[PDB]
């Protein structure tokens, strides 16, 4: 199929039986390299067709015309069947832990830890309650 | 009743003479209200939801590419322009070619080109994210009074009811027909945050199952596609669903990545299934804390006089429920409807009542009655319906049961705590002081004081009083503190 | 341009010029398509020219033949004008520091070097021995 | 002399009575050894190299890509091979490919691709490596003989000698003519972590300079790049050069990613570039430790008479050695050969031989000799050639010389003493001992008793022992350790 | 449009209509390819056309003539539809100052602000003369 | 009278039998000499200028490129060259090409290559700075009489003259007509950092605006562009405005980056233009400190007649000025010329009046006259003017008059740092310190002191000074400095 815009460039629109054809347009024919072809729809590719001398062939190219300017080759991809990766998405004791939480901040915290025996050692002086004194200050610090 | 064939029952009572009587309510959990000279009422949270709630950020999993162009230019040429890159909705990126001999260019080099695509992703495949507003909820909380009927746990009693709440409702009455009136004052309280909880719901297609979830707020907020809010149709970040290929001479393919729902599915195995239906998001997580009103109601055929002495018989023996009760049915063949004699005594003492009778003033109905429910003292136990006799033997203890009641009674009173305590002024935290003592003693004061009276409960808290002011160490303290906790009871 | 190999197939070796053309072979007609093509050498790609029946297009691929079988492509990469990625390389007195060291230290240690001298010249008693210990003292830290 | 050039120049003095003297010899320095009695040498290593290093590992940066081939097959029809897949020198990948219509295979599947290609790699690419052999290095020591014959900076005299000195062989003895024969044996090592460090040379180019590099071994063993070892045709991991397409059906494109030459010069930029000629692989480091026998030494042109005091003149008048001594150039003209009659007297004694010449007995041969190098007191002195004269006056000090001496002695046991510890018994640790003592002091000792003698020497002891033994207090006890030390410096 | 210098060179006055063409100079021909011409100007680009024998095609090159030598290309370039850039250009009482300071200094000292008074209530014992003190020591801190 | 309607006003009250009063004047600023027995004056700078500043450099925001040339010769030809390569006004980089068999040269490798173009920008693009001469300023005050109508806040006023003021010229008389004359001695001071800006002005752009600037010297020094100095033909450091393309075998293409208005326009957001008008260029910020002269000022109209009592009618009620004053304006519609009897008197005390007049002696002209501000204390007063009356009380006490006048004169001193003292000479010091003091304290002592007299003030003096010499604690002495401060103050 061919058309014309209205800025003076041509529109070869293809389909998939076009495949390594050659078609004509106005004083000069070309042909079509392209075989990923289908049928026509929304998904509609479009790119620039080359124009290139009679000395000369065309390298890494899908579409190429001689003898004429400015032709717009527009093929649509669907109509086929299906090139696609998928996106990567992440997937979606009842004593056991106060313990460990109490022994990381007495850890991370030993300057407290023994500011709490010393102070039950020397100024509370609760020798008798000084396991409440001490369970108590652990407590402090879930 | 409903009430009859659910796990969590609690017998929450009000004290002799009195009116109402505060509530917990826990989706799943019934409760049994009793008064004496009232009928008896069952309310239970039947089910937490929100209706329309509003749409934060909407996900879509296929795209739709269509238009796509391309252009080219020769190298020392400029770069390639096309209308498509300013627009709105549109992907695409600029790269160089190899141009050459055989493009027609006629200095060999590195030309720019450019590729761009307008991307608007299909219908039926966007992935909605709702977001629960607490203000909004809604919850329903059931009224079922009981009757001389049975009911099975599918099916649903005649006289039933239903009510809604609010945050911002507070006061509501109900109409129980021929049984009156009752008056809720609900207040709600949502036990967990909701603000870190987003309900996400696929498009609604029925080709499979589930379409719907709750997924952490993070996750959901941190999913590697396009993302758009509501109102603006160009969507945001769309190069995630497209990819360009290697650049040719003038020809820059641009693919698209396909459908993505797959994925999503399996990257939510395991996640809890939203229940929702028509346009309600129920929950799973919630508690409303109410004070049920029981003055206006009025017991039922009290005028009935007596049913036939021999006419009585078991429809169906009775039976433990466990939950510290007795079911019982019986039919009638003589003349209806009259009131259902009952009575139960203790072999040695023959003579003496102990039946306490959950459902009220039990009657036969021209349709339906008999059906009875009741809890004895442990031990002998006897049936009198008519000259139907039993024989029944409760395990436990009294002394068990007061504990079990006063456990019952602090474990509610923790999980309310929050609208149990009032700390604004001092009247306030007095009357929040008060309210929670009696919601502690309530069990032990019913239990311990059983047709003692105004005058020998008054008696008994003056000897306690005296012996708390009675010649002891300090340690006898206790002892006051039990004989004031005991008066200010009484006085309530 | 076409060779009868011994192996019971047909390879036809094109050139960069032979881009685009028709060329017959046996009793059919194969029609190049590939456009990246370039003068021959040692490096030669062959691939499998694809034979199709009379009412079917190509779609996705670049040489096919028809009513022949067995008909393989090759052609060289030489000349044309040259994905060129590159790997990662990653690239690459005696007491003088130490005494360099001790130095820095008591400069950027003015502090606990002033409280040392302090506990030394208050607690010594040791003149003969002061140097020494204070040797020692100021060398410790590392 | 060749040693009146280098910056660093140490002196070392062959005390009375005494045939071995010991040496530590550098890269970039010599010492001019001097002893009473016998013509002064000089001793330096010229270079340190080993021969045909052993080579480890040979990678290579330009990749040679050949006869690639693909291979498919319609989809549920069995997995494609290639005679090229199983051989060596290969890289092969797998992959599926789409197919349909245009595929001729009937069901729209997606069958099996191979594609693969021959890699030996481009010639005159390779970055080989090579790894010194410790045992197997050379040493080159070379010794030069004083003549009266000036040498240039930068030419050869004569009568240089060379030796090789390795791990393995240790003793060897030199001939020079009339002079006689230096006994040197010598105990080598290498400072620089040979087994850290590669050689890395890619190969010969004229455009690219440097062509050698040094490198750390844990960073040249993990360059990522295809790697063999030498004597092997095929190449390991050699998929690191070649990039694979994306599949069309049945062809894929196999890639090729260039040299990598670029890209190694500048990821070795400032690094040493390793000195190479021909097939001599220099080193930077290391030091040989030597004790030279000049039992079999004999002098020169003893049997001369000495010419007349009147035929003097300067052609290279005295100047600064950069090493406080001084270099004269005096031509004749009388009847030759003969001896050169030259003294030395401090200003106000000018009848006192005072010169400490350099060139053993300085004469001039048939043709060549004149050039004079001389060590002199510190102050004015007058310099006597027969009827010539020269006033000069030297900037030494003194004391600054000894101090010098006793630094460069501290510094010569600190570099030789690592290997000189000898503690096996007794008798190994009095070794020791005396070693480290004539190590640090021998220059001190011969300053310090200069001429006195044997006997003079063993009187001064005696005396310092005696006043030594006097009673005073513990400092005044070191007289005993004075003359303890003098005595064996005086007696070993 | 040609004309020979007075150097003996030829020049060649190219315009925007003869894109693609030949010219004919002395007894050779040049050949033209630029599409970048137009309308003379002073924005003139006037560069070597490269003369190149029978044998070879031309590569890289815009302008080339046979059977010539010395041979100068030249055109303007206004009249011609149009790679802009921009270049950096970076974009463009005294009491309450220091009170403000100082106050700031002791909000942010809380420890010496209590030090102060715990040092000057006990050293100075000097008020009349311990307000100067305290001044000049809070205004010491910048 | 017409900075009446102004904000920043002072007040300045020179004492009685004084012929010169000191001044500071600053933009935005009036004062109202005031003298006894002498017209009021009104002094506030109007606007600081300088005629055509000395433009100092130019840059230039489009090149206009024109001329450009191109030549190359390839490998073993050597460098190539041309000939405007250095000539002057021309700007070019020479770069490497490829070359080949294709280009008729035979040997591959990298050539040599050229390309150099002229470099020159048209007219009204060239963004000329300009910058300030210290002496060149001219400064102009305005200097106004009183005259007895009210004049609008924007209307002028026809006896109202001018004067210029500069470094250079200090002296200068002026004529008010038939008030007097009124000499200006002032000595200016330039209050900015006059070195550290410049006027960056884009050329004239008839509807485009704006086009004047300040800018910090530094960022306009700075400014990444082509610049010159005027009169010179080339434009040094060109190659800012142009980038030269790819090396194509031959043709290397020369783009120019375009107009740069655009950009200098967005990085001069928020910076306040500078005003322009005619050929003078006008500073924001300084301040003059003048001296002014009242030798031979006469007040006007001290012998007419008195209007009639009865006759008289307001135009305007008395307001508050908004400086402590009360503005105040009668119209007059009979006999003329005469005076108005303005009196005000103090409730309680109807025989002594208490308003001081700033308009001196008020009086009915022809043409205007009528309008009469007035200074009162507080409290609450009676206006009379002949038999119109009003009640009218003020805001403030004595004690804030004092203080504010303190604060005034604290900052005036203060402003005038740089000439307000100097210790060259003993007697130069005693002058500055004098002066100061009487800055200091002028308008203290004429509102706590008024018509004293020299006997007062001695019979003052005198007494103060016997009491800081009579009994009082020894700290207590800060009488001695207040007498002689007094003293100080009276002795004028
Ligand atoms: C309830 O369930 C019982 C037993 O499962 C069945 O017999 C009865 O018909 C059910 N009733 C209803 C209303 O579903
Ligand atoms: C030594 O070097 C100098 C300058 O470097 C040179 O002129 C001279 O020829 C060299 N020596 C000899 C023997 O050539
Ligand atoms: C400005 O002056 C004009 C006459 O010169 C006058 O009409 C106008 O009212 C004045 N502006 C104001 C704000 O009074």
């Amino acid at each position: 199929t061919v058309r014309k815009e209205r800025d003076g460039s041509t529109v070869i629109r293809a389909e998939g039986k076009d495949a390594a054809t050659q078609v004509r347009v106005e004083n000069g024919t070309c042909v079509i390299l392209a075989t990923d072809m289908g049928s026509w729809c929304d998904d509609s590719l479009s790119y620039e067709c080359v124009t290139i001398d009679q000395g000369e062939e065309p390298v890494d190219v899908d579409c190429f015309c001689r003898n004429v300017d400015g032709v717009y080759l527009e093929y649509g991809r669907c109509g086929k069947q299906e090139t696609r990766r998928s996106v990567l998405i992440p997937s979606h004791d009842s004593l056991r832990t106060h313990l460990t939480r109490v022994e990381g901040w007495v850890w991370k915290n030993k300057l407290l830890a023994l500011a709490m025996v010393t102070v039950v050692w020397l100024t509370l002086e609760s020798v008798v309650t000084r396991v409440a004194v001490l369970v108590v200050l652990l407590c402090l610090a879930p | 009743s409903r009430c009859t064939h659910l796990e969590n029952r609690d017998f929450v009572t009000g004290t002799q003479g009195t009116t109402r009587v505060t509530l917990v309510l826990e989706l799943g959990g019934c409760v049994t209200i009793t008064a004496e000279g009232k009928p008896s009422m069952d309310v239970w949270l039947d089910a937490i939801y929100q209706e329309n709630p509003a749409k934060t950020r909407e996900y879509c999993l296929h795209a739709k590419l269509s238009d796509t162009k391309v252009a080219a230019r020769c190298p020392t040429m400029g770069p390639a322009t096309l209308a498509e890159e300013h627009q709105g909705g549109t992907v695409c990126k600029r790269d160089q070619s190899d141009r050459g001999w055989g493009n027609h260019c006629g200095l060999f080099g590195k030309g720019s080109i450019v590729a761009c695509v307008k991307a608007a992703c299909e219908a039926k495949k966007k992935a909605t994210g709702h977001v629960y507003d607490a203000n909004k909820i809604v919850y329903t909380v059931k009224v079922e009074p009981h009757t001389g009927d049975y009911v099975a746990a599918n099916e649903t009693h005649s006289g039933r009811k239903t009510a809604s709440f609010t945050i911002s409702s507070e006061k509501t009455i109900l109409t129980m027909g021929e049984y009156g009136d009752v008056s809720l004052l609900c207040r709600v309280a949502s036990g967990v945050d909701l603000a870190q909880t987003v309900i996400l719901e696929l498009d609604k297609t029925v080709e499979h199952l589930p379409t719907a979830w709750q997924v952490h707020r993070d996750w959901f907020n941190d999913l590697a596609l396009p993302w758009k809010h509501e109102g603006a149709q160009n969507w945001n970040n769309a190069e995630r669903l497209v990819e360009f290929g290697a650049p040719h001479a003038v020809k820059m393919d641009v693919y698209n990545l396909g459908d993505q729902t797959g994925v999503l599915l399996k990257a939510l195995a395991g996640v809890p299934v939203a229940h929702i239906e028509g346009t309600k998001y129920h929950l799973k997580s919630g508690h409303v804390t109410c004070e049920v009103g029981l003055e206006k109601l009025k017991m039922k055929g009290l005028t009935y006089t007596m049913c036939d002495k021999t006419k009585f018989t078991w429809k169906r023996a009775p039976t433990d429920s466990g939950h510290d009760t007795v079911v019982m049915e019986v039919t009638f063949s003589g003349t209806k409807p009259c009131r259902i004699p009952v009575r139960a005594v203790a072999h040695g003492s023959p003579d003496v009542n102990v039946a306490m009778l959950i459902t009220p003033n039990p009657t036969i109905e021209n349709n339906g009655g008999g059906f009875i429910e009741m809890q004895l003292p442990p031990g002998d136990n006897i049936i009198y319906v008519g000259e139907l006799s039993h024989q029944w033997f409760q395990k436990g203890s009294s002394i068990g049961r007061v504990f079990q009641k006063t456990k019952k009674g602090i474990e509610r009173l923790t999980v309310i705590g929050e609208h149990a305590w009032d700390f604004g002024s001092a009247g306030g935290f007095l009357s929040s002081i008060g309210k929670a003592v009696h919601t502690v003693l309530g069990g032990a004061f019913n239990s311990i004081f059983g047709g003692v009276g105004f005058l020998p409960k008054l008696l008994l808290g003056v000897a306690l009083a005296w012996l708390g002011l009675n010649m002891r160490n300090p340690t006898m303290s206790m002892s006051f503190l039990l004989a004031g906790g005991l008066v200010l009871a009484m006085t309530l």
